């Protein structure tokens, strides 16, 4: 606090605001094509010779 | 104003290539294998 002299009126104190944040959420979309070239040879579970 | 007409109801059938060279291939295998697979094994056993 300031120290004032008795006989004088007074000291006058500042004050100070705020702040604020703001936030836009990103976006993500990952695909696959599934053609036939990637559905059609053996998967590891397949027997080998028919499958 | 015109003529009417009317007509014969002809049903439509198609006359397709009739079937004579399939009558020596009556075998039917459906198969999602990679490949159909024979065996060519002499049948011929004409020995003494």
């Amino acid at each position: 606090a300031p120290f004032v002299a008795p006989n004088v009126q007074g000291r006058v104190i500042k004050e100070s605001g705020y702040n604020t944040k703001t936030f836009k959420p990103a976006y993500v979309k990952p695909k696959h094509v599934i053609d036939p070239n990637m559905i059609i040879p053996r998967q590891p579970g397949e027997a080998l010779g028919t499958g | 104003l015109y003529t009417t007409y009317q007509l014969l109801e002809v049903q439509r059938k198609l006359k397709t290539l009739p079937a004579f060279f399939l009558q020596w291939f009556p075998r039917q295998i459906n198969f999602q294998e990679d490949m159909i697979a024979f065996d060519k094994v002499i049948q011929d056993v004409t020995r003494v």
